[PDB]
């Protein structure tokens, strides 16, 4: 539900700031009467082998962080595509949501303080990105608890917890490939980005200009937020949907300003990885009772057309011999058409027969010969042969 | 004056004349829409705020164009095509522009903590994922004393992902840093006056190897210029290269400074080889960390070498229950009672000694020299107690307790000058000579190819631990115009000789009787990475295969090879009857457990060893140097060649040193233990008897029928024997 005038979102935003503000002092004045005036260190690697995921131990809290922050969003897709109002009156006691959330809260406030630990120096630390993500999180949760009722404020920023995912995927040793490793980085940045985006357009929407008293207010949904900043980022800004609240345009503008730069690069790196894969992969299917040929070496559209106009000619004896090329490139455009053409006797497989595997996948022990053809046409014979 | 950087300069004028553009513009667009269009007295007109406009601007220059607003007076309409026409190139350039220029920000700066008692190494030179894997992988091993130390790299790069995603696997332990040795700035972030060391990788693929060893001793200069008192470790891939560091004031070998020079030390090992055939495998096992791990789908003889594997050299100090024992009687109880190899110790200024008689004793706190499984095993040879506590039955229950001429240092067999041409044979010649039981170097090079340092193939086996009687001759077969080049440093050795030609020719090979030689080495000064990784070792492999392939008449694959490879993975072409995985890791491989295959990688974990027990990295030395000591390198280093002559008996007594044997189990006193004896009988008989101290075995792999033998380094005491083993040995005779 919600309650007429009586705004209290002021309660839960100080609450942000007097945790990140009252630590970031004692953090000052500490630093302060040690620059004028053991267990530590042990406790320091202990908790950092421990976030790395080195000890199993480890493991476990570094798979929890992953399924735990996946969660956290979930819950928070929940609340802001089901209360209508940006704060809402309503009893803890009775939400299954917001009770569920307090669990994962005290997960990530558990999470933060050994991360404190670990942390070579505390005041870059109190200041790293995840940090503020606690900050605007959790103690915001916990008014929630004091008070009978919610504010949907900073609670979108749990969608870059996301952009912790590569390092856990690190920690965890399974992004092996260098590709493998920017892909998931690129895409999962892309998309916690986005959301983090739409979800604070749907604050400044839904809430209203402060300075025109909350009036100047429009009641977009998360989801029309995210559909409209996937439609500006792009560039089509079809209109259909637009800011209004002077705070939502200049965060529009800001936006543009960053966001297309973003897409514009995203979408071209994400198409040259997947168009990255290998075509003629896999093994030659050896038939029943057919010879095969492998031939490798010079293998291109004039040294096949030349080699298999001879070696298919109507002419011969019509011995059913399929060819199986084996060679590194991938074909041209030419040599696709014409393997194309012959596909019922010719194939084709990306590989080498310097590689024991390539010469298995070929099944060449059950080969009748493998042809090695030359480049007559080299540089240099001596290094051809 | 304060836009100083050229970047600063650009970034400055981008963004202000940006910024002024879309203001003005916006507010151009604001003087005629609220106007209204003159010739239509000013009625057509909208009321949008500047900030409306400033807004629609950046809407429209974007091209996202919403038309929530939209300009309709005709002067605002025909402005709105001008602004389209200019200022969408102005936003499509300044955005990737400025992209770029906060994108240029150097990622890895700032400064090492140093933490409250931590060690740190310092690591620079060439890194890599591949030499930083190779490197912490030996470095932070799980069978090591676990002592803390911090791995500080700094380099010139960024590191490429697989780096980074290492980098935050070991955040705990590893640090990097952006930045040089050149620079005293940087010395100065990395603490490099409180490190432990510094560590100089090498670029061992480089086009180059002198350019290479140049940027290497530059760092070393800068280090060291730094402060002088940093040890200093230095990947060398030039022998000769030695000579410039060793010319560094600072430089100094008891502070613990050193070159680990992979020329050097390649050459000894194959050396080694020539006396002792497996050898290379034996010892270059020793020195990397690896552990025992078997699977079912291993054949018998794959266990018994793979746990040889498991060894390595460990030091510890000898418990005080050791003194006064003759070293004989040390390693007699060591072996026998402990389970341990005792082969080395540190006699007290101090000095290694390897298998010493029973003229020297033990004394309180003697550091000894152990093969062992693990660290954890040597240190069983400290908390033993003898009668004094426990020191019975189960190894486990030890716990702790509490109760002719020379070189001019008489190293080398030596001979004054000559010049080539005196050593210089032909085909006919050659055949002539009677040679027999020689070694044969075949030797692929370009007359301008870099020069790989032959002495340190030819100095192994010319010791003077050795007669002259039984120095085996040697024969190059190579290019003559690249053996001019090197001949200057072989000049000294006797009993040496030069076949000019192709190794590949087999009419060299037969004028050589390459079927009467104790070995046949195969290497080549070809270009290391030249453009086909598969090309690199093909003139190795053509040489192994072509003799293999040989016959000969009053055979072929019987002849003893060995074959330095550039890439570790040729060795699958090598020989036949492998039958190996080609997935598998060179150390495995058939070639590689006979000895018939060696590679430059296997001594990267060198780097590492040297770092955490110097004095290991000085017992390897002797041993596959056959005995160069810091005067000879200094000897060397005075440019003048290597100086020789008669010797005093004062010198000449160092005649008599410790060398590696290989001692058969068909005939002589030891027979009756290949007869189906064990090992520890054989061991502990032979180092009673004899002194000769027994370090492991090289047995036939088809005991049934090739002529392949395998290394089981330092086996069980309870290890049956067969009368066709071969022992590899540490004698005095």
């Amino acid at each position: 539900s919600c309650e007429p005038g009586d705004r209290q979102w002021y309660s839960f935003l100080a609450s942000s700031l007097v945790t990140f503000g009252s630590g970031l002092v004692v953090i000052i004045i500490y630093r302060i009467v040690l620059w004028l005036c053991g267990w530590m260190t042990e406790a320091k690697d202990w908790a950092g082998e421990l976030i790395s995921g080195q000890t199993t131990t480890g493991r476990i809290l570094v798979g929890l962080v992953f399924l735990l922050s996946i969660a956290s969003l979930i819950i928070y897709f929940i609340d802001a595509s089901t209360n209508t109002s940006v704060e809402t009156c309503l009893p803890w006691s009775s939400s299954t949501t917001q009770q569920v959330d307090l669990a994962f809260n005290v997960f990530f406030m558990i999470y933060f303080f050994i991360r404190f630990v670990a942390a070579n120096d505390k005041l870059w630390f109190w200041v790293e990105l995840f940090s503020f993500v606690d900050y605007f999180t959790i103690p915001p949760s916990f008014v929630a608890i004091y008070l009978d009722r919610n504010w949907l404020g900073l609670q979108f920023l749990r969608a870059l917890r996301l952009m912790s995912i590569p390092d856990i995927l690190t920690y965890l040793n399974v992004l092996k490939t260098s590709t493998l490793i920017r892909l998931v980085q690129l895409v999962v940045s892309f998309v916690s980005l986005w959301l983090t985006a739409a979800g604070f357009l749907h604050l400044l929407e839904n809430s209203g200009d402060p300075f025109f008293d909350f009036g100047n207010a429009q009641h977009l949904t998360y989801w029309e937020c995210l559909y409209f900043l996937m439609v500006t980022m792009s560039t089509v800004g079809f209109g259909d949907i637009f800011a209004t609240t002077v705070l939502g345009r200049t965060f529009v503008v800001i936006f543009i300003m960053i966001f297309i730069g973003l897409f514009a690069s995203f979408i071209p790196e994400i198409a040259e990885i997947l168009g990255k894969r290998q075509k003629y992969g896999g093994s030659y299917k050896k038939e029943r009772g057919k010879r095969h040929v492998v031939v490798c070496g010079y293998i291109t559209f004039d040294s096949v057309s030349n080699f298999l106009k001879d070696f298919l000619h109507k002419d011969r004896e019509d011995v059913d011999v399929e060819i199986v090329f084996l060679h590194k490139g991938l074909p041209g455009l030419e040599l696709e058409g014409l393997l194309k053409r012959h596909f019922t006797q010719v194939e084709y497989f990306w590989g080498s027969v310097m590689d024991a595997n390539d010469l298995e996948r070929v099944k060449i022990q059950e080969a009748d010969a493998c042809l090695v053809l030359a480049n007559k046409y080299c540089q240099d014979p001596d290094q051809e042969d | 004056n304060v836009l100083k950087t050229s970047t600063l300069i650009r970034l400055v004028q981008l963004v202000v004349s940006f910024v002024s553009l879309w203001l003005t513009a916006a507010g151009f667009l604001h003087l005629l829409e609220n106007s209204g269009d003159p010739f239509f007295d000013f009625g057509n007109a909208q009321h949008l705020t500047y900030w409306e406009c400033l807004y629609f601007l950046m809407v429209t220059m974007s091209t996202v164009g919403f038309g929530d607003i939209f300009a309709t007076t005709v002067l605002g309409r025909t402005f709105v095509v001008i602004f389209i026409m200019i200022f969408i190139g102005l936003f499509a350039s300044f955005i990737p522009e400025i992209a770029e220029i906060l994108g240029k920000r150097q990622k890895y700066g700032g400064s090492y903590k140093k933490e409250r008692g931590k060690r740190h190494v310092v690591v620079c030179g060439y890194i890599t994922f591949d030499s930083v894997s190779n490197f912490l992988k030996d470095f932070l091993h799980k069978d090591r004393e676990d002592v803390d130390v911090e791995i500080v790299f700094l380099h010139k790069g960024l590191p490429g992902l697989e780096l980074e995603g290492l980098l935050k696997r070991h955040f705990t332990q590893v640090e990097y840093f952006w930045g040089s040795v050149m620079d005293a700035n940087d010395l100065e972030r990395v603490k490099i006056q409180e490190a432990d060391a510094c560590l100089v990788l090498a670029n061992k693929y480089c086009q180059d190897p002198d350019q290479e060893d140049a940027a290497n001793i530059m760092r070393v200069i800068s280090i060291k210029n730094y402060h002088s008192d940093i040890k200093v470790i230095v990947q060398l891939l030039q022998y000769h290269n030695k000579a410039y560091l060793l010319n560094i004031p600072s430089w100094d070998w008891k502070r613990g400074d050193d070159a680990v020079c992979v020329a050097e030390l390649k050459l000894g090992f194959i050396a080694q080889s020539c006396l002792a055939p497996g050898f290379s495998t034996l010892m270059a096992n020793l020195f990397t960390m690896r552990s025992y791990k078997p699977t079912p789908e291993m054949s018998q003889w794959q266990t018994d070498y793979m746990r040889g594997t498991g060894m390595e050299m460990y030091t510890e100090y000898l418990s005080s229950a050791f003194n006064a024992l003759t070293f004989p009687e040390a390693a007699e109880l060591c072996f026998s009672k402990l389970k341990l190899l005792l082969l080395a110790i540190e006699v007290r200024e101090s000095t290694l000694a390897i298998n010493p008689g029973p003229k020297v004793k033990i004394e309180n706190a003697t550091q000894g020299f152990f093969i062992a499984e693990s660290a954890e095993e040597v240190k069983r040879a400290f908390y033993y107690c003898k009668n004094c506590h426990a020191n019975v039955s189960d190894v486990r229950q030890i716990k702790k307790c509490k109760c002719r001429k020379f070189d001019s240092t008489g190293m080398f067999h030596w001979c004054p000058d000559r010049p080539l041409n005196d050593c210089l044979q032909d085909r006919s010649q050659a055949s002539a000579s009677g040679l027999r039981n020689h070694v044969v170097v075949c030797l692929f090079a370009d007359a301008a190819s870099p020069l790989i340092g032959l002495r340190n193939l030819v100095m192994p086996l010319r010791a003077s631990n050795f007669h002259y009687h039984e120095l085996k001759p040697t024969i190059i077969v190579g290019n003559l115009d690249y053996l001019h080049r090197e001949w200057k440093t072989l000049q000294n050795f006797p009993k040496l000789s030069i076949l000019p030609g192709s190794p590949l020719n087999r009419a060299n090979l037969r004028a050589v009787n390459i079927n009467l030689c104790d070995m046949c080495v195969i290497v080549s000064a070809k270009d290391r990475n030249m453009e086909d990784p598969n090309l690199v070792d093909k003139e190795a492999i053509l040489c192994s295969l072509n003799i293999k392939a040989m016959t000969f008449d009053d055979a072929g694959a019987n002849v003893p090879l060995i074959t330095e490879l550039a890439n570790d993975s040729n060795v699958q072409f090598l020989d036949q009857d492998d039958d190996d995985d080609p997935d598998t890791e060179l150390y495995m491989t058939q070639p590689f457990a006979c000895g018939t295959a060696f590679a430059v990688s296997v001594l990267d974990s060198l780097m590492s060893t040297s770092y955490f027990n110097d004095n290991a990295l000085t017992l390897i030395r002797t041993l596959i140097t056959g005995g160069a000591t810091p005067e000879l390198e200094q000897i060397l280093a005075e440019g003048a060649g290597m100086r020789g002559g008669y010797c005093s008996p004062a010198v000449l007594a160092n005649r008599d040193r410790c060398r590696v044997a290989q001692i058969s189990l068909f005939d002589g006193p030891l027979a009756q233990f290949g007869q189906g004896g064990h090992y520890g009988e054989l061991f502990v008989y032979a180092l009673r008897h004899f002194g000769i101290l027994c370090i492991g075995l090289y047995r036939f792999r088809d005991t049934n029928p090739s002529s392949k033998r395998y290394v089981i380094t330092n086996p069980p005491e309870d290890f049956p024997l067969l009368p066709t083993d071969q022992v590899y040995v540490l004698t005095y005779k």
